[PDB]
């Protein structure tokens, strides 16, 4: 099962700042490593510092200042990250990851997106997307739905709660106007919809906001 | 410290073919290399450690080789799921260091791009506003134009784009084009037009609606 | 039985707890160090063997304070163990010696 | 005996931004590497010590970083005081010796 959960995202105002959690679970061991590793969009892996719980020593990234405090709970198996005095620069996802002290890690968070803006967390819109009455159909029909109006990023969109993979596409978000909006497609086989349910899941982690949306054809 | 290179950035290969991934440290760390996998909004992936060992999990199609300060992530004819960042990391001295990356990308078959037009819903205007999706799925190459006529004429304002990376199902691309507009602006117009212009037709594919 | 077979044995127990405390404390001393090798506890082990033994190949070392103090204490505990052992052969052989005449 | 380039010899940037100054040593030096600030008319003054240990007195507004053959002395957020020349010097082996300087200019 999973072995380290992080939160999906983090509002931060500039200049405030935020202290992240990895909650590691399965075999513990006294020469556990967990280390933090930053990623901004587009870009590579960077390395920001180590700490072993067992015994409280942290080490941290000496090629960049210093935004992080590492932290563990023995009881509680989890490894904190405190991020100072933030500023736009700082906005990337931070993944925690674990090492069994031979070097290589092992294992990965799935990774906390952490935005830094003046802005205010908003839940996204959900509306469907069902071909109109003049669209032919062909041996598969495309259905989709449309999230806007949303901060910060990210949203997780699954579709019949992760029952429907292949044939999906979420398209990246595009931010205008302090809002992100994207759209998900899904494609299924004409002669199953609508007798067998589509539903587009959406999840916000921002403002811990998720709802379904049942896609059905126009009247 | 220890500065790893990857180059290229980016590798282009036919599907089934054989592709090395080259890593180059900047002295000699022996064999204390290890390679990791991250899909498009995945977390990274550990594939092979100590630059030859494999992994439980990993398709044996996966190999890594080298010592010293060169080394390679070879795998034997790749496909779909292969495409990824593909990322090399160095324990032989502290601290940790990355290398900066390398793009797996696939050359498959040209693919016209399946259109599909979506009105806006009932919800939306209700609230005030009408989005017109319209949908240019799983196409080949990347490269690829949509114009927007309302009313038969071309329409620019409100038209925001958006693209997919290559897809590890298929390895083909998709776009997708929104025209947002008041309910009102959408209420005085009547036909809705959504064409795209693709290497693989003289003549664009359409895909219209009329409120 | 004999204490000096005893302090023999209690020195190898001993010796090898100091092995793996020794190991751990190194990694600990030396991450942290801009190009230090004594990182991962596998070599960081095989590292203390070959301290304790004199033998220092090395093909690794400690670069810190602490690391070369925990160095020393490893090379203190293998230097004693070894002799108590030579000395408690000894020891044997002294006795079974004036039995032989 | 060991050479230390320290290159561009100028380096300009705007009030407040982050600067790099670059040392890098002709053979591998470990982390014996110091740093000192030598503004006009002033002797030399120790910044960091050992490549990254900081010094008593200096704002933390500096930091250094590097082992073996590449070292950077790192300035946070510059400003007008820090207008000046810095050195590198090197302790690994004998003898001692001095890098060729870099300037900082506003
Ligand atoms: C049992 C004998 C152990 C000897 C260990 C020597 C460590 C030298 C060292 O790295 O020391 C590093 C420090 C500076 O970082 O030097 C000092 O000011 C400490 C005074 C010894
Ligand atoms: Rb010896
Ligand atoms: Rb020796
Ligand atoms: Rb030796
Ligand atoms: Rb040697
Ligand atoms: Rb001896």
């Amino acid at each position: 099962q999973v072995q380290l959960q992080q939160p999906g995202a983090e509002l931060v105002k500039p200049g405030a700042s935020v202290k992240l959690s990895c909650k590691a679970s399965g075999y513990t061991f006294t020469s556990d490593w967990i280390h933090w590793v930053k990623q901004r969009p587009g870009h590579g892996l960077e390395w920001i510092g180590e700490i072993i719980p067992s015994y409280g020593r942290a080490n941290y990234n000496e090629k960049i200042q210093k935004k992080a405090t590492l932290t563990a709970d023995k009881s509680s198996s989890t490894a904190f990250m405190q991020l100072s005095s933030l500023t736009s620069e700082d906005s990337a996802v931070y993944y925690c990851a674990r090492e069994r002290g031979d070097g290589y890690f092992a294992v990965w968070g799935a990774g906390t997106t952490v935005t830094v803006s003046s802005a205010k967390t908003t839940p996204p819109s959900v509306y469907p997307l069902a071909p109109g009455s003049a669209a032919q159909t062909n041996s598969m029909v495309t259905l989709g739905c449309l999230v806007k109006g949303y901060f910060p990023e990210p949203v997780t969109v699954t579709w019949n709660s992760g029952s429907l993979s292949s044939g999906v596409h979420t398209f990246p978000a595009v931010l205008q106007s302090d809002l992100y909006t994207l759209s998900s497609s899904v494609t299924v086989p004409s002669s199953s919809w609508p007798s067998e349910t589509v539903t587009c899941n959406v999840a916000h982690p921002a403002s811990s906001t998720k709802v379904d949306k049942k896609i059905v054809p126009r009247d | 410290d220890i500065l790893l290179t990857q180059s290229p950035a980016i590798l282009s290969v036919s599907p089934g073919e054989r592709v090395s991934f080259s890593c180059r440290a900047s002295q000699s760390i022996g064999t204390d290399i290890h390679w990791y996998q991250q899909r498009t909004n995945g977390s990274p992936r550990l594939l092979i450690k100590y630059a030859s060992e494999s992994i439980s999990g990993i398709p044996s199609r996966f190999s890594g080789s080298g010592s010293g300060t060169d080394f390679t992530l070879s795998i034997n004819s790749v496909e779909s799921e292969d495409i990824a960042n593909y990322y090399c990391q160095q324990s032989n001295r502290w601290p940790f260091t990355f290398g900066s990356g390398t793009k797996l990308e696939i050359k498959r078959a040209d693919a016209a791009p399946t259109v599909s037009i979506f009105p806006p819903s009932s919800e939306q205007l209700t609230s005030g506003g009408a989005s017109v999706v319209c949908f240019l799925n799983n196409f080949y190459p990347k490269d690829i134009n949509v114009k927007w006529k309302i009313d038969g004429s071309e329409r620019q304002n409100g038209v925001l784009n958006s693209w997919t990376d290559q897809d590890s199902k298929d390895s083909t691309y998709s776009m997708s084009s929104t025209l947002t507009l008041t309910k009102d602006e959408y209420e005085r117009h009547n036909s809705y037009t959504c064409e795209a212009t693709h290497k693989t037709s003289t003549s664009p594919i359409v895909k219209s609606f009329n409120r | 039985s004999a204490l000096h077979w005893r302090a023999a044995g209690a020195a190898t127990v001993l010796l090898v707890i100091v092995l793996l405390a020794g190991s751990y404390l190194a990694v600990l001393a030396e991450r942290g160090a801009p190009g230090a090798q004594l990182i991962t506890y596998p070599r960081a082990l095989w590292w203390a063997c070959e301290t304790a033994t004199t033998v220092g190949y090395x093909d690794l070392y400690p670069v810190t304070l602490w690391g070369r103090l925990v160095a020393v204490v490893v090379m203190v505990a293998g230097i004693t163990s070894f002799g108590l052992v030579t000395a408690a052969l000894a020891t044997w052989f002294v006795g079974r010696e004036q039995e032989r005449r």
